[PDB]
RNA sequence: AUCGAGAGGA
């Protein structure tokens, strides 16, 4: 009647990925943790572009777009900020946005690569992944001779749900019952399917017996993170904001629950 | 043209509620509990803790239409319970497990980080 | 001078025959662009080839829906004359 | 015309790896080898470099409208 | 001397390579309106 | 005039004559995609008339092996009738039999 | 007033004023295009 | 609002809808209307016209409503049916071994609409409670009306044996006091035939019941095949090895027999049968032994299809698709004909010019021996088209002239 | 025997599993733009007032 | 036929037919006649040879080129006549000794018989495992495919035009392709493509599409509209001039402000436009006085950013202005989307990332088609080129669907393919986005080129309430 | 705006 006690396990811990397994949970919340990743975990990106001068081949929204899929750090900066729309101030201000600025005319006669490198925050812990001490820099356009690009631009707080460049992640890998024990999927023809990496089985069985009794426990996870947060804060990030969309369901259940 | 905006799936417009609650009149101890702007991710975790509950004996939940934003959950409980105490219940279940995992996930990366 | 003749893009005698990809380019032209149609007021024209009966070639065909069981025909056509081609047609009767 | 900043199916970022990638090819390296070396593992990143085509060298060709 | 199947598929298509490099695909336009 | 007027209407003959004068010919260019320029630059027409219901002259022929492409045609009124030519086919230019 | 345009071939900024045939007081170009206007363009990012 | 799609062939080409507003720009279309309609989503448009009167507004409401049409005067035969998702998801919902949890149960049931609240008693009660998809579909079905139908795949000579009541495969639709005691539902019972299921639903209860009774399926079903799945691969267009060998041996014996008949024909050996020349003896012959060629080795091909096979799956339940789809996918193509005859010597005395003259086998005249998925040679694909161009054709102009 | 005609409306058509089979979904432009004449009557003055 | 192959006094173009059975040959240097190349075969042996082939690997070096084959009689020009007289090899293989020959007096043979197609058919990978009919609506539809039409479309105003954000050449290409320069100029984009049933949204020819995707650039297109004015001094008593009209002096001025020209009547280039706004200002004086208006305005329901403007004067002399307004359009419910095997459908519906069906790994397909389309169509060069296209985004190279190719089948791609980790087949397992829960069956996924056409639902979708009528009759107007 | 033509869509 009461509620599960999941266990974590991380099997391997980068910069870029966290590899994890979560036991003794039901299959909702494992899958709803893994949209949470996807979807409803803030982040900071560029959504506000006015375009001062654009000589280039590529047209303003063209320019603009690629700018919003930059990504931008924003480890400890993206819980302080406020949602744009929640401030109280005008266009923006420091609570709410981190302003850049990109100013870049081509004067020689080699092409000039604009790239994030280029970008100019106002912050110094809000800046383009890249530009963080190899990997190169994100190409935005290319100019040449004669050509000039300068605009201005404004990030703000978002999660994937409003537009996939709030989207911190760059693959969850997702999995569970590695040997099909639970016969969640059928094979016609077992034997020719690939094991998987999570299988404990011979190499002469295809698949675990069948287990009438079994239920999806031991969710495996591997969070690949685009560089806006680390894979830990990924998770973490989730696990909060799944838990305040439940006590706000709470509060305004309890509200209605009162009011009849 | 048409296009909606993309806030509207998360954001109530003004004068919606987030929840609304209903009686299902076909049988008794029965309650429909509409929710305006979510999906899936909290219709799923809900259904599936209430059906962890004994006193519990029917919970489902739909979203009406995918263009849509709203989920409703059905909840039939034993006389000798309220729906109402089921969902609120199954609600602080779900955020004590996602309290105590965040927890372990926090000594788990410690753990891991320092060796 | 007697008249105008619009001119074939990248024909022989278009200004862009035998230019380099750089030399196209200086001149805003695609070098992939191919060519072999025309500017008439700024709109660009493709002309479909047509096809016809082949000249000077005796053929015959047989119409049992017709007075002749057999007609021969021939479209005959000197090499060049504003006089169209001339047809001339041998045919038997039909039995009856 | 330019290489995408993102994947369109997972979203990982490859607007830096074109010119890496081309640097590569031309040090000899297999275009396997190379998205290899670059960590394109799925092959959804491994299609958004194999497939690119940079379109915006021939736009650079042309001159400019202002000087 | 002779080709062979092998080789066959690589010596046809230098071939038709060869062809297109020397006619391309409006040949017939251009050679009709210079006649 | 007179060949600008035939090159921009597509009806080939005289202004007077324009009902007499079969039309169609020097069509406006493609310009959707690059494939499209093409195939009108290779487009074949046959004069028979779309209005007809006889099957013959839009069907397949034996002899178009190598010469027009056998999948490329028109789906509505016209199919059968416009063509287009095969990759490596040639038109003859003509010279003189002396 | 200036109303400023920018010729085609030589991309000298040159003023036209209504009323004057199009000509670049450069080379001699028919052809001119016009400037980028000065109001306030704004993108979101998406 | 009167909804529209030319050409207007019959009653059911205008019908009455009710007016849902949705966000995006297109019409939004219920899957089971789209046959009355003839209608798909590849580019259709569709007509809106909104009545502007309480009179013309009541005509529509009385008259040309959707459900008032679901059976058509032109054959006394319901006018709509299940389709395809759908009706390859219920022949798989309503097979004898599915069986459903709590849970899936309870989602399933959140799908239905003229659901009474009650969970019916699982069929299976120990070990773990288990509902079939059976009981769900009963659940669906509406009043308690009574229909007996076949599945596709019944055997003929079932119902003669015993266990004719007690069906092996599970064929034998019977519908009882509104249960779907037995059977397995498929284009026969949920189609557009006369005698389904959906016809009893519209003779037995008005317009409205069956209306909620199509709609419910389709929720309903789509619910569970978001569970079950569904698709089209390339494992599904293969043979096993066996297979192959008796569709190649069998094109070998064909292809002499053939030969063996020209032979004949060239040594004088052959006599015209009566009403017929000699050269039309000859291709009812050749003819004869490419057909019989072709149907062995499509009834070999069905034989090698598993149970999970999904063009098999398509078929059977009626969805899309046919067994003649499956002999030229799996095996030979077969047979190209232009005005019902083999491919015409359009070149002299030769199809084509890699032919030698007088060649009257199976290749020189349009027989393809090869599968789709083995691929076609240059003359079979030629031929092919030859033979596709005609179909085109054929629509081409028979539009004008059924028009008139 | 045939006419152009007012109040109506053209647009592709796109499947849509959730909806009843006599219902059709319209896009709101179209809504916008169409119009019935309905009477004012004091069962329905408030709501078209409002309106 | 010695004369000709030396070309000496008889060119290449000429034909030369002998009729056994009759008595006559027929010589035609006539023009207009359709012909192809074809290689001389003697005895049984090709007159190509090993050296011809080395010879032509360093033609820009050696300056060997085409003509050389045809200058040494190795290749032959063959018009539909004399190619009746001609016992033609479709591959060398034909020439080889048999247990039984054929043949064995071959006069020529085929260079590769998929030059059978024209330029769109062309470019149908595996189209020799397809049904016809969907080569030949493939035929049509790659013409409607959105790509880069041209390389200097940026000084062009064409009166429409449509560009592709993000064009790619195919993961599964055909080798007449390189000839089309399709690599240079491709129309379309290599998709994650599904064959699934998922939520209905997909049924009769519809696809689901992934919102996250789109989200990214995927299929984004922009499209360009040009208007083009010219101010008339026909007569003495009425001109016609580019200006910003005002309310005082001109009359038939409509509602729309004209706040939005500059002084000399025209648009600049980055202001918003919407349906009924003025973009270039004329007025004509009569013969609220003393002038009429007659702008411009951009067409109903148009809604772009002016591009750029070009004034100059027409043949008369006469000012002349040319305006082009670009709109981005991002793919939406209603769009049509095509393979290259004749499988189209419009887009039905769009489900963001976490909302798709995914695979062990982060995948989700960019689009899910419906399984219910292959059985009837039997497309199989669909599935096919899906399989050839998965193996060679994991191999990294561009597969080969050149149509009637002996070395390749499904088997050795299947073979490949799980060589990668992958079932042979192309099939994977597949978890429902909604609940995370296995789906029961395997689901036939991989990379698809996809196209997207022209045919866009904001360019049809139209509704009218009293609107204009007709002079003559009295009733609604037409379009 | 009218007329014609052409190209397309279902
Ligand atoms: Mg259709
Ligand atoms: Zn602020
Ligand atoms: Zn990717
Ligand atoms: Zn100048």
């Amino acid at each position: 009647p009461y509620a599960n006690q999941p266990t974590v396990r991380i099997t391997e811990l980068t910069d870029e990925n966290v590899k994890f397994i979560i036991e003794n949970t039901d299959l909702a919340v494992a899958n709803s943790i893994r949209r949470v990743f996807i979807a409803e975990v803030p982040i900071i990106a560029i959504d506000w572009v006015q375009i001062d001068a654009n000589s280039s081949v590529l047209h303003d929204e063209f320019i603009a777009h690629r700018l919003g899929l930059i990504p931008l750090t924003s480890d400890d900066i993206v819980d302080k900020l406020q949602y744009s729309r929640d401030c109280t101030c005008e266009e923006f201000c420091p609570e709410c946005s981190v302003e850049f600025t990109l100013d870049v005319r081509c004067n020689e006669d080699q092409t000039r690569h604009v790239t994030s490198r280029d970008l100019i925050s106002n912050s110094p812990r809000v800046i383009p992944v890249t530009s963080r001490n190899e990997q190169d820099d994100i190409l935005i356009v290319k100019l040449r001779k004669g050509q000039e690009l300068r605009l201005r631009a404004y990030a703000k707080k978002g999660f994937g749900k409003e537009h996939a460049k709030w989207n911190p992640t760059a693959g969850v890998a997702f999995e569970y019952d590695p040997d099909n024990a639970l016969r969640h999927t059928v094979y016609p023809k077992p034997e020719e399917w690939p094991k998987s990496e999570y299988s404990e089985l011979d190499e002469d069985e295809s698949q675990a017996p069948y287990d009438p009794n079994g239920k999806p426990e031991r969710f495996y996870y591997n969070v690949e993170s685009c560089g806006s947060l680390r894979p830990e804060t990924i998770v973490l990030s989730a696990l909060s904001g799944l838990k305040k969309k439940l006590s706000d369901l709470q509060t305004q259940l309890s509200h209605e629950i009162q009011s009849d | 043209m048409n296009a909606p905006p993309a806030f509207e799936s998360f954001l109530l417009f003004e004068g919606e509620k987030k929840i609304t609650i209903n009686k299902d009149t076909k049988v008794p101890n029965a309650c429909l509990f509409t929710i305006n702007k979510e999906d899936h991710t909290l219709g799923n975790i809900i259904k599936s803790q209430l059906l962890k509950d004994p006193q519990v004996l029917f919970a489902g939940y739909k979203v009406p239409h995918p263009l849509e934003h709203k989920i409703i959950i059905r909840v039939q409980t034993t006389p000798d319970y309220s729906p109402q105490e089921a969902f609120t219940n199954a609600i602080t279940d779900l955020i004590s497990e996602l309290s105590l995992l965040e927890e372990r996930f926090r000594v788990a990366i410690k753990d891991k980080q320092e060796g | 001078f007697i008249g105008k003749i619009p001119i074939m893009l990248r024909s022989t005698y278009c200004l862009l025959n035998g230019l380099t990809d750089r030399d196209l380019c200086e001149l805003n032209e695609c070098p992939l662009d191919p060519g072999g149609y025309f500017i008439i007021n700024g709109s660009e024209k493709v002309l479909i080839a047509q096809e016809k009966m082949a000249t000077n070639t005796v053929y015959v065909f047989a119409k049992k829906d017709s007075k002749y069981a057999y007609t021969g025909e021939c479209r005959s056509c000197l090499e060049n004359s504003s006089r169209p081609t001339s047809t001339i047609w041998v045919s038997m009767l039909a039995r009856g | 015309m330019i290489i995408p900043v993102r994947c369109f199916t997972c979203g990982k970022i490859v607007g830096n790896k074109w010119e890496a990638y081309l640097g590569l090819l031309q040090a000899e390296y297999t275009e396997g080898d190379a998205l290899d070396a670059l960590g394109l593992k799925r092959y959804c990143c491994r299609r958004m470099l194999l497939a690119h085509v940079d379109l915006i060298e021939k736009l650079l060709n042309y001159a400019p409208l202002e000087k | 001397d002779e080709i062979t199947p092998d080789l066959w598929q690589e010596a046809c298509w230098i071939v038709i390579s060869s062809y297109f490099d020397e006619k391309g695909l409006v040949r017939q336009q251009l050679d009709s309106f210079d006649e | 005039d007179g060949l600008k007027y035939s090159l921009a209407t597509g009806n080939w003959g005289d202004q007077k004559k324009a009902h007499q004068a079969r039309a169609g010919v020097s069509q406006v260019l493609n310009r959707l995609t690059f494939a499209s320029t093409l195939s009108h630059l290779r487009r074949l027409n046959s004069p028979i008339g779309r209005d007809g219901k006889l099957a013959k002259p839009r069907q397949l022929h034996n002899t178009l092996w190598g010469m027009v492409c056998p999948a490329e045609t028109p789906e509505g009124h016209a199919v059968g009738l416009v063509k287009n030519l095969a990759l490596m086919a040639y038109i003859s230019v003509g010279s003189q039999p002396s | 007033q200036p109303m400023i345009y920018i010729c085609g071939e030589c991309h000298t900024e040159n003023e036209i004023k209504s009323r004057d045939p199009i000509r670049c007081r450069e080379c001699g170009y028919r052809i001119m295009y016009k400037k980028r206007t000065k109001r306030l363009v704004v993108f979101d990012a998406r | 609002v009167i909804f529209n799609r030319q050409p207007t062939l019959h009653k059911m080409s205008m019908m009455g809808h009710r007016v849902r507003i949705l966000p995006w720009s297109t019409f939004r279309l219920n899957l089971s209307v789209t046959t009355p309609y003839n209608a798909d989503f590849d580019g259709d448009e569709m007509n809106l016209h909104l009545p502007q009167s309480l009179e013309t507004r009541a005509e529509i409401q009385e008259l040309a409503m959707v459900p008032r049409m679901i059976v058509t005067p032109q054959s006394n035969r319901p006018v709509m049916g299940i389709v395809q998702d759908t009706l390859t998801a219920v022949r798989k919902f309503t097979k004898r071994d599915v069986f459903l949890e709590r849970g899936e149960v309870m989602n399933l049931l959140m799908f239905l609409s003229t659901w009474d609240g009650k969970v019916p008693q699982p069929a299976i009660l120990k070990p773990r409670p288990l509902w079939t998809g059976k009981q769900i579909f009963s659940l669906i079905i509406p009043g308690h009306i009574n229909c007996i139908r076949t599945h596709s795949t019944h055997p003929d000579d079932e119902d003669s044996g015993p266990y004719k009541h007690i069906s092996p495969g599970d064929t034998k639709v019977v519908v009882e006091n509104g249960e779907l005691i037995m059977g397995i539902l498929c284009k026969k019972s949920l189609g557009t035939s006369a005698g389904s299921l959906v016809h009893i639903s519209y003779l037995e209860m008005g317009h409205d019941i069956t209306r909620l009774f199509y709609s419910n399926i389709q929720t309903v079903i789509n619910n569970w095949l978001l569970i079950e799945g569904h698709t089209i691969g390339i494992g599904d267009s293969i043979a096993d090895s066996k297979t192959y060998q008796d569709i190649q041996n069998t094109i070998k014996k064909a292809k002499q027999d053939v030969i063996e008949v020209i032979e004949k024909a060239h040594n004088n050996e052959l006599e015209p049968t009566p009403g017929n020349t000699l050269r039309q003896t000859f291709e009812n012959q050749v003819n004869r032994i490419l057909n019989d060629a072709r149907d062995k080795t499509g009834s070999s091909a069905q034989k090698s299809l598993s149970e999970y096979n999904n063009f098999k799956s398509m078929v059977v339940s009626g969805a899309k698709g046919s067994k003649i789809n499956i002999s030229q996918v799996i095996a030979v193509v077969g047979q190209q004909n232009v005005e019902g005859k083999r491919i015409p010597f359009g070149f002299k005395h030769r199809t084509l010019p890699h032919f030698i003259k007088d060649d009257y086998g199976p290749e020189s005249r349009g027989f393809v021996e090869n599968s789709y998925l083995a691929g076609l040679t240059p003359t079979e694909f030629f031929f092919h088209a030859m033979g596709g161009r005609e179909g085109l054709i054929d629509t081409a102009v028979k539009t004008a002239e059924t028009g008139y | 025997m045939g006419k152009r005609v007012d109040f109506s409306a053209r647009t592709v058509i796109t499947p849509d599993p959730n909806l009843s089979i006599d219902q059709v979904g319209v896009p709101r432009s179209i809504a916008a733009n169409m119009t019935f004449a309905e009477i004012v009557t004091p069962f329905n003055i408030d709501r078209l007032q409002e309106l | 036929r010695k004369l000709r192959r030396q070309m000496d006094i008889i060119v290449s173009e000429v034909s030369m037919i002998r009729d056994i059975r009759e008595r006559e040959i027929r010589i035609y240097t006539d023009a207009g006649r359709i012909c192809r190349p074809l290689l001389i075969v003697e005895k049984q042996k090709l007159l190509l040879k090993k050296r011809h082939i080395d010879q032509l690997k360093e033609r820009e070096y050696n300056n060997y080129s085409w003509q050389d084959l045809v200058a040494s009689g190795v290749v032959e020009y063959i018009d539909t006549l004399e190619e009746e007289t001609v016992m033609l090899a479709m591959t060398p293989d034909d020439l080889q000794e048999k247990e039984v020959a054929y043949c064995s007096t071959y006069t020529h043979c085929e260079i590769h018989p998929s030059m059978i197609l024209g330029v769109c058919a062309s470019i149908i990978p595996f189209p020799d495992h397809n049904q016809s009919p969907r080569n030949t609506y493939q035929s049509a539809m790659g013409k409607q495919a959105m790509g880069v039409y041209i390389t200097n479309f940026h000084v062009r105003m064409d009166t429409l035009a449509h560009v592709l954000y993000y064009p790619q050449k195919p993961l599964v290409t055909t080798r007449s392709m390189e000839y089309l320069r399709f690599r240079e100029l491709p129309a379309g984009i290599n998709s994650i493509v599904a064959i699934a049933s998922y939520t209905g949204y997909n049924q009769e020819d519809s696809v689901i599409m992934n919102r996250s995707a789109v989200d990214r650039g995927f299929f984004r297109s922009v499209f360009y509209r040009s208007y083009k004015e010219q101010e008339s001094k026909k007569g003495f008593d009425q001109e016609e001039v580019f200006e910003k009209p005002t309310r005082e002096t001109c009359q038939g001025m409509r509602h729309a402000i004209y706040d939005k020209l500059d002084d000399d009547g025209l648009i600049a280039p980055g202001v918003r436009v919407s349906g009924d706004d003025v973009i270039i200002g004329k007025t004509v004086t009569l013969p609220r006085y003393t002038k009429r208006d007659c702008s411009t305005f951009l067409r109903t329901s148009e809604t772009g950013i002016v591009d750029q403007v070009m004034v100059t004067l027409n043949q008369e002399g006469y000012k002349f202005c040319k305006i082009r307004v670009r709109s981005v359009r991002i793919p939406q419910i209603g769009d049509k989307f095509a393979s290259r095997h004749g499988q189209k459908g419009t887009c039905g519906i769009q489900y963001r990332q976490e909302d798709m069906p995914f695979t062990c790994e982060g995948i989700t397909p960019d689009i899910i088609i419906n399984p219910h389309a292959i059985p009837s169509r039997m497309t199989i060069g669909h599935l096919i080129e899906c399989l050839q296209g998965k193996v060679s985004a994991n191999k990294g190279e561009i597969g080969d669907a050149t149509p009637f190719n002996d070395a390749v089948n499904v088997q050795k791609i299947s073979n490949l393919l799980s060589d990668y980790g992958y079932h042979l087949r192309g099939n994977e397992v597949l978890y429902n986005g909604f609940t995370g829960r296995k789906i029961t069956s395997q689901i036939f996924i991989g990379p698809t080129y996809y196209q997207r056409l022209k045919h866009m639902v904001d360019d049809k979708i139209h509704s009218r309430a009293r609107g204009p009528i007709q002079i003559l009759n009295r009733q609604p107007m037409e379009g």
